[PDB]
C-alpha cells in the first residue's frame, strides 16, 4: 500500500507528511523519508529538463511583456525548486547547481534590460501628444506600446516585490492620469470623426471652414503641450467644449436640411395636382 | 379552394406578406425571406451526409475508474490563426448554440478580435460573426433572454450585441463619460436577476468590480467593490464569480495571487481572505449542487479546491505544466476539468483521491488557451491559441447516484446527495490534515 | 416475407438514427424580434413663425 | 420659509394626471410641491441662466420641460432619472420667454406632441418631439405616484 | 429604530428602502435573540452576558458597516449641496459614534 | 417474430407510425395509431405512385443507366418525416416526429 | 449581400458536390453549376415534376401540412431539394 | 451666427451662392417629378 501511494506522488509531497504522521507513532521512518526525497528528486528532475529547453523561448503569464514575463518566470521557478530543500547532501548539490544558475543568469538579464528600456521610455514619453499620418490624412494618438509596456513591467515587479529604479518608479506613480488623458483622447478622436459623419456631403464646403476652426484649436493642443504639461487637463476641457459646439451647430444645421426642408420637397413631389 | 372560401367568410387577419417581392429583372432577383430558409437547410443537410460518420458518433457512440475523451470536430477560419480563443459561453436556451470569442494574448502583440457564433447544425463557418475594434477578452449569455450578448475587449470598453438584430452593431457601448475602466476587461458576467432592468457585471486588470444597467441609448455604471499594504495604486483582477445560491456573495481572483470573497453590500470592506495561492489566478469558479465552495486554477501550475469557511485551500493538484483555466462539471459535482500545455484532465473525487482519471491531447500543434462546459449534454469545449475550438464527448464511467444504479429512487437526491457527498468527502480531507 | 420486415426496419432505423442526432431545421431566435433597442431623444423643428 | 424661490415665480403649473403635484418655475431652479405640504418635494438642480417657464406634458405624468434664457429647452424625465437631464436642445441664440404644449390631437398630431415656444427675437417655434417622449411608457403613472407618496413622506 | 422611520425618498428608490428594510429585520432577529435574556439578569459573578455582549456587539460591528454603506450609495445619488446635507439632517440623530 | 419488429420501430424515438405495401398496394401491416386499411389504402396509392415515378425518372430523364433509388426522405412542416425504403419486393412508409413534436405528444399523453 | 450568394457560393466549393441548380416555379433555370450541360438541362425539366409530385403525396395525408424539404438517396448519388413558392434550390451529392 | 476663430476668414461667399443655386435646382427636380406624376395619370385614362 506504502509503494503504491509513493508512485502517485511522482502536491503528492505535502500528503506524505500526513501519512508520516500516522507511522511516527510506531527502518519504516528512513525508507518514508527515502520515498519523500525520490518524489522531491523527480520534482527537481522535470523542473531541471524544462529550465533547460524553456529558458530560450518560455511560457510567460496572460498579458505580459517580454522581459519582465521572463523575469518572473525564472523567479517562479526559483520558489519551486526551494520547497524541497526545507547520501542526504547529493539531493542539495545538484539543486543548488540550479539555484546557484537562476540568480546568477536572469539578474544580468534585468540590469541589461532595465537601463536600456528607461532610456527609451523617457524620450518616448516627452514626444508631442498626437501625430496625424500623412497618407491616412487622418487624427491618431501619439502613445508608444513601449511606455504601457514598461508601466505594466513596473508593475509586475512590485507585486512580486523586486526592487525597481526609482527612475521606472516615477512614471508608474503617475500612471493613473497616463492612462486617464489617453481614454479622454481616443474618445475625443471617435466623437471628432463620428461629427465630420454626420455632416452631410453637400455642405463638406460650406461647413469647411468650422472644422478648420475646430483643428485649429487643436493645433496648440497638438505640439505646444508635449504631453507632460501643467495644464493638459484644461485643454482636454476647451476641446469638448468646442466639440460641443460643433454638435450643436451640426444639429441645427442637419435638423432644418433633414426634416423641415425635405419634408416639403418630398410633399412636393407627391403634390399630384390633378 | 374551400379554405380560399373560408378566409373569405372569416376577413379576420387578412393574409400579409403582400407580393413586392425583390424583383429587379437580372442581377440578383429575389435570391432572399423564405428562400434563405431553404438555403441555409440545404448547406447544414450537405455538410451532415460528409460528417454523417461523425454525427453517427456524435450522439450515442458511449465513448471500471478509467475514463476516455474523444475529439470529434474542430471550428476554425484560415484568415483568423493569429488570434487566441480565451472566454467561451453556451446559450442557456439553445444548447446546441454556443459562442467563442477570439481576441490577443501576450499584450506586445494587438490585432482586431472577431466574435464566432458557431452552431453544432454547420461546423464549416459560423453562424454570426461580429468584427470588434480590438481582442475579445470575455463574452457572456444572459441566462433569461439569450439574444443579450455581455462582450468585453482591451481599452476596458463594454460592449453588448443582440444576435436578433440583422445589421450586427453594437446595441451599446461604454466611453469615457459613462466611467470605462483602462486596460482590460478580464471577464465579464450577466446578473440572473431582472427586477432591475438587466444588470451585466465587469473586472478589469484596473481592478474595479463595475455593474453596468442597460437604459433608453444611455448605460449607468456602479462601482460594487475596489480590489486594492505597502505598493502603489490599486490589485489587478484576472477573474470573478457570483455564488449562484447567494447573490452577495462572489469571489474574485487578483494578479497578486491572492483570492478574495466579495459582498455587494459592503462596497470598501473585504469578506474574506485567501492565501493560498504563490502567481495570479486566471479562473475562479464555485462548485455547482454545494455553495461555500470553488475550484481556481492559476500560473502557478496548481489547480486547488477551497472552502469558504476555512482561510487556506482543501486539496491541491501540482501538474508539471502550467494550469491555464479549471471549470466545475455542471451535470455532477465533485468534477472538474484542467487544460495545461496541450493536456486536458478531468478528475472525479469518488473516483479517486489525487489521481486522473482521464489525461488527452485534443490537439498537438498549439497551446490550449481556454475550456467551457456545456450544461445539458457530457461535452467539453476546448480552445487552441490558433483560434480553433474542439469539442470533446466524455466517457459514461464517470457518472451520479454511481453506488447502485436506481437505488432508494430519490428525485431530490440530483440536488441534494451532490450537496451531501462533498461534506461527506470536505470531512474526510479534515481528518487527513 | 421474415427476413424483408427484419433488413428493411433496419435500414429504417438507420435513416431515423441520423435525423434524431441534430434537428438541422431549427432556426435560433426564429420570429421573436430585437425586442429592447436604444431610441434617441430627437425634436425636429417643423416651422419657425416670426413678425 | 425654506421653499422661497431666490426670483419670481414666473410660471407654475399642474400635471393633468395627476392634479396634487404642481411644479413652479422660478429663478435659475424648477422645484415641485403638493396640494397641502409647505415646503417643495423636489428641487432639480441650478441651470445656465434663468428659467422663463416650465409645463408639465399633458400626455405623460414623468417629463416636464423647462426653457432657459440662455436660449437651450431642457426637457426632466423623472420616470428613467432623477439627478440628470433626459436631452437638451438649442431653440434660438435669442432667449426664450415662453413655453406651451399641445393639449388633445387631431388629424395626425396626437396630443403632447407640439412644443411652441416664444423667442425674445420674435420667433415661435414648433417641436416635434420624439415618439417616446409624449407617448407613455409602461407603469408610468405608477411609479411616478409611488415616487411622489415617497417624497411626501420624506417632508 | 430610527432608521426604519428614515423615508430619504431621494433620486434611485425602493432598491434602496427595500435595502434598509432587510437591514431592519436583521436587527429585529439580533434584538429578540437578546431579549431572551436566558440566565444574564446583570449578574456579575455569572459570566455568560459577558459572551452574549461580543455575540451581540459583532452583529452591531456588521450592521453599522451595512449602514455606512447604505449613506455612501444615497450620498452618491442626490448630486446636489441641497439634497446631501437634507440627507445628513436624517441620519444627524442616527450617527453610530 | 415478424411482429417484435413492428414493436421494435414504435421502440425507437419519434417514430409515430409504419405502414408496408406489396409488389401490388395492399397494405401488410399498420401501426394502431395511424389509421388501419383506410389510410393505409391512400396512404399505398401515393407512394407506390411517387416510388414508380422517381424510380423510372432516375433511369431515363436524369439519363443515368443502372441506378435505382435506395431511400426517399419527405421531411415537412410541423417535425413530421416520412422515410420509403425498399427490401425486396416489399416497401415501407415510417413517420417519426423531432424534440419539439415529441415533447407535444408526452404532453398531449399527459 | 455576399449572405444567400455566398452560403451558396460554399455548398459549390465544399467537397463530394457535383453542383447546385435554382430552379423557378415555371420550371427554369436562375443558376446551374454543373460541369456537363445536359445533366443540367435534364435535371432543369425532370426533379421539379418529382417535387410536385412529392408535394401532392404529403399534402393529400395533411393539406395543413406543407413540404419544406425533400431528399431522395439513389445507389451512387444523392439528390436534396428545398422547395418554396418563389425558387426551389436542388443539389446532387455523392454517398461518402 | 457661430463666432469660429477670430483670425479665420467667417466663410466664403461662392458657398453661400452654391447652396441656394443648388437648394433652387433641388426644387427645380422636385417640380418636374411632380409634373410627371401627374402626366402619367393622363396616359391611363
Amino acid at each position: 500500500f506504502i509503494d503504491n501511494n509513493f508512485n502517485r506522488f511522482r502536491e503528492y509531497s505535502l500528503k506524505l507528511l500526513h501519512k508520516f504522521q500516522s507511522t511516527i507513532k510506531r527502518h519504516n521512518l528512513t525508507s518514508r523519508y527515502n520515498a519523500i526525497l525520490h518524489n522531491y528528486a523527480t520534482e527537481l528532475d522535470t523542473i531541471q529538463r524544462v529550465f533547460q529547453d524553456q529558458k530560450s523561448n518560455p511560457p510567460l503569464v496572460r498579458n505580459m511583456p517580454p522581459e519582465a514575463g521572463k523575469i518572473i518566470w525564472a523567479r517562479h521557478l526559483f520558489q519551486k525548486i526551494t520547497g524541497p530543500i526545507n547520501t542526504e547532501i547529493r539531493r542539495y548539490y545538484g539543486s543548488y547547481n540550479t539555484l546557484g544558475k537562476q540568480l546568477t543568469i536572469y539578474e544580468m538579464w534585468f540590469y541589461q534590460d532595465w537601463v536600456n528600456k528607461i532610456e527609451q521610455s523617457k524620450a518616448a514619453l516627452q514626444a508631442t501628444l498626437i501625430v496625424r499620418h500623412d497618407e491616412n490624412k487622418k487624427l491618431y494618438v501619439n502613445f508608444d506600446l513601449e511606455i504601457m509596456q514598461l508601466i505594466r513591467e513596473a508593475k509586475c515587479l512590485d507585486r512580486q516585490g523586486i526592487e525597481i529604479p526609482e527612475s521606472a518608479r516615477i512614471i508608474l506613480l503617475q500612471e493613473d492620469k497616463f492612462k486617464t488623458y489617453y481614454n479622454e483622447l481616443l474618445y475625443a478622436l471617435k466623437e471628432y470623426e463620428r461629427i465630420n459623419s454626420k455632416i452631410k456631403p453637400i455642405c463638406k464646403n460650406l461647413l469647411l471652414p468650422h472644422i478648420e476652426d475646430l483643428d485649429l484649436k487643436l493645433r496648440p493642443g497638438m505640439v505646444t503641450l508635449t504631453w507632460t504639461s501643467m495644464n493638459i487637463e484644461s485643454y482636454l476641457y476647451y476641446v469638448h467644449q468646442g466639440l460641443k459646439k460643433l454638435e450643436q451647430l451640426i444639429i441645427n444645421v442637419n435638423d432644418i436640411i433633414e426634416n423641415r426642408i425635405e419634408n416639403n420637397l418630398k410633399t412636393v413631389s407627391k403634390v399630384v395636382l390633378v | 379552394a374551400y379554405y380560399a372560401e373560408i378566409m373569405k367568410d372569416h376577413q379576420i387577419e387578412n393574409k400579409k406578406k403582400k407580393e413586392v417581392d425583390q424583383d429587379k429583372k437580372q442581377d440578383q432577383s429575389m435570391y432572399s425571406t423564405s428562400f434563405k430558409r431553404c438555403c441555409k437547410i440545404m448547406e447544414r443537410m450537405v455538410v451532415q451526409n460528409d460528417q454523417e460518420d461523425k454525427y453517427h458518433d456524435y450522439r450515442y457512440y458511449w465513448s471500471k475508474n478509467e475514463g476516455h475523451l474523444l475529439p470529434i470536430w474542430r471550428f476554425s477560419n484560415e484568415k483568423q490563426r493569429k488570434k487566441n480563443v480565451t472566454s467561451i459561453c453556451w446559450n442557456p436556451l439553445y444548447p446546441d448554440l454556443f459562442a467563442v470569442s477570439l481576441g490577443s494574448y501576450d499584450f506586445t502583440k494587438q490585432r482586431m478580435g472577431l466574435i464566432c457564433l458557431y452552431s453544432l447544425k454547420n461546423t464549416t463557418h459560423p453562424e454570426y460573426a461580429f468584427n470588434c475594434e480590438a481582442g475579445v477578452m470575455c463574452l457572456d449569455f444572459h441566462p433569461k433572454s439569450a439574444a443579450l450578448l455581455a462582450v468585453g475587449l482591451y481599452d476596458g470598453t463594454v460592449l453588448v450585441y443582440d444576435i436578433r438584430n440583422k445589421h450586427k452593431k453594437p446595441i451599446y457601448q461604454s466611453t469615457v463619460r459613462n466611467q470605462k475602466h483602462t486596460d482590460p476587461v478580464w471577464q465579464v458576467k450577466w446578473n440572473p436577476d431582472t427586477s432591475k432592468n438587466y444588470n451585466f457585471y465587469s473586472i478589469s486588470s484596473d481592478g474595479r468590480v463595475m455593474n453596468w444597467i442597460l437604459m433608453k441609448n444611455k448605460l449607468e455604471p456602479e462601482e460594487v467593490i475596489l480590489l486594492r499594504s505597502t505598493l502603489i495604486g490599486l490589485a489587478c483582477g484576472l477573474c470573478f464569480d457570483f455564488n449562484k445560491f447567494e447573490p452577495h456573495i462572489f469571489l474574485v481572483g487578483t494578479e497578486e495571487g491572492k483570492i478574495h470573497k466579495c459582498s455587494r453590500a459592503y462596497s470598501g470592506q473585504y469578506q474574506e481572505t485567501y492565501n493560498g495561492h504563490l502567481l495570479a489566478v486566471y479562473k475562479v469558479k464555485w462548485n455547482n449542487f454545494h455553495p461555500r465552495t470553488f475550484i481556481s486554477a492559476s500560473a502557478d501550475w496548481t489547480v486547488r479546491i477551497w472552502d469558504s469557511k476555512y482561510t487556506s485551500q482543501i486539496i491541491c493538484f501540482d501538474l508539471s505544466m502550467m494550469v491555464v483555466d479549471a471549470v466545475w462539471a455542471p451535470y455532477s459535482s465533485t468534477v472538474f476539468a484542467c487544460a495545461t500545455m496541450d493536456k486536458v484532465q478531468v478528475y472525479d473525487l469518488n473516483v479517486d483521491k489525487l489521481n486522473k482519471l482521464a489525461e488527452q491531447k485534443i490537439v498537438k500543434q498549439p497551446k490550449l488557451t481556454n475550456l467551457s462546459f456545456n450544461y445539458k449534454d457530457p461535452i467539453l469545449l476546448v480552445g487552441d491559441s490558433h483560434g480553433g475550438v474542439t469539442l470533446v464527448k466524455l466517457s459514461p464511467n464517470l457518472c451520479k447516484s454511481g453506488p447502485e444504479i436506481k437505488q432508494t429512487e430519490d428525485k431530490k437526491a440530483m440536488e441534494e446527495f451532490k450537496n451531501v457527498k462533498i461534506e461527506d468527502y470536505e470531512r474526510e480531507k479534515m481528518e487527513n490534515l | 416475407f421474415p427476413q424483408a420486415v427484419k433488413d428493411l426496419k433496419e435500414g429504417v432505423e438507420k435513416c431515423i438514427y441520423q435525423n434524431n442526432q441534430i434537428d438541422l431545421l431549427e432556426e435560433y431566435f426564429e420570429g421573436e424580434t430585437s425586442e429592447h433597442v436604444v431610441e434617441n431623444l430627437s425634436s425636429k423643428t417643423l416651422m419657425l413663425f416670426k413678425d | 420659509d425654506q421653499g422661497r424661490h431666490l426670483g419670481p415665480v414666473y410660471s407654475i403649473n399642474r400635471s393633468n394626471q395627476n392634479p396634487k403635484y404642481f411644479l413652479s418655475v422660478g429663478d435659475w431652479s424648477c422645484k415641485i410641491w403638493v396640494e397641502d405640504l409647505k415646503t417643495p418635494i423636489i428641487r432639480t438642480k441650478y441651470h445656465g441662466s434663468y428659467l422663463s417657464d416650465g409645463c408639465w406634458s399633458p400626455t405623460r405624468s414623468g417629463a416636464f420641460f423647462l426653457v432657459r434664457r440662455d436660449g437651450w429647452m431642457d426637457v426632466w424625465d423623472y420616470y428613467y432619472r432623477q439627478n440628470e437631464i433626459a436631452f437638451s436642445h438649442k431653440v434660438s441664440d435669442s432667449p426664450l420667454t415662453c413655453i406651451k404644449i399641445n393639449q388633445t390631437g387631431g388629424a395626425y398630431h396626437n396630443s403632447g406632441k407640439l412644443c411652441a415656444i416664444g423667442d425674445q427675437d420674435g420667433t415661435v417655434t414648433i417641436l416635434e418631439l420624439c415618439d417616446s417622449l409624449y407617448t407613455m411608457q409602461p407603469k408610468e403613472k405608477d411609479i411616478i405616484n409611488e415616487m411622489f407618496e415617497r417624497e411626501y413622506r420624506k417632508e | 429604530n430610527k432608521l426604519e422611520k428614515i423615508e430619504l425618498g431621494g433620486t434611485k428608490g425602493k432598491t434602496l428602502t427595500e435595502s434598509i428594510a432587510q437591514i431592519f429585520k436583521e436587527f429585529e432577529e439580533a434584538v429578540q435573540a437578546f431579549t431572551s435574556v436566558s440566565y444574564d439578569i446583570m449578574n456579575i459573578a455569572e459570566k455568560k452576558f459577558d459572551d452574549d455582549f461580543y455575540e451581540f456587539r459583532s452583529k452591531i460591528k456588521e450592521l453599522e458597516r451595512r449602514l455606512a454603506s447604505v449613506i455612501t450609495q444615497g450620498f452618491d445619488d442626490y448630486d446636489t449641496i441641497y439634497g446631501r446635507f437634507k440627507l445628513l439632517d436624517n441620519f444627524e440623530g442616527l450617527l453610530t459614534r | 417474430n415478424a411482429d417484435d419488429q413492428l414493436k421494435q420501430l414504435s421502440a425507437l424515438e419519434g417514430a409515430n407510425g409504419y405502414v408496408i405495401f406489396n409488389e401490388s398496394g395492399i397494405p401488410l401491416k399498420r401501426h394502431e395509431k395511424s389509421i388501419s386499411h383506410e389510410k393505409a389504402v391512400h396512404i399505398a396509392a401515393l407512394v407506390s405512385d411517387l416510388w414508380n415515378v422517381s424510380k423510372k425518372v432516375i433511369q431515363r430523364d436524369l439519363k443515368t443507366p443502372e441506378n435505382d433509388i435506395e431511400v426517399i426522405r419527405l421531411r415537412t412542416k410541423h417535425s413530421y418525416e416520412y422515410i420509403i425504403t425498399q427490401s425486396g419486393d416489399f416497401t415501407m412508409l415510417a413517420i417519426q416526429l423531432c424534440g419539439k413534436a415529441i415533447e407535444e405528444a408526452k404532453k398531449a399523453a399527459a | 449581400m455576399s449572405e444567400v450568394e455566398d452560403t451558396l457560393n460554399r455548398i459549390k466549393t465544399h467537397k463530394t458536390v457535383l453542383g447546385y441548380l435554382i430552379v423557378n416555379s415555371e420550371g427554369g433555370v436562375v443558376r446551374g453549376a454543373f460541369k456537363d450541360e445536359e445533366e443540367s438541362k435534364n435535371i432543369a425539366n425532370s426533379i421539379p415534376l418529382l417535387t410536385k409530385k412529392a408535394r401532392s403525396v404529403v399534402r393529400d395525408l395533411d393539406p395543413t401540412n406543407d413540404l419544406v424539404f425533400l431528399r431522395i438517396q439513389t445507389k451512387l448519388n444523392e439528390i436534396m431539394v428545398a422547395p418554396d413558392d418563389e425558387f426551389s434550390l436542388i443539389v446532387i451529392q455523392t454517398k461518402g | 451666427l457661430y463666432p469660429l476663430d477670430p483670425h479665420v476668414d467667417p466663410v466664403l461667399p461662392e458657398e453661400t451662392k452654391r447652396i441656394k443655386r443648388y437648394y433652387f435646382w433641388y426644387f427645380y427636380q422636385a417640380l418636374l417629378n411632380s409634373t410627371q406624376n401627374s402626366l402619367n395619370a393622363m396616359k391611363y385614362r
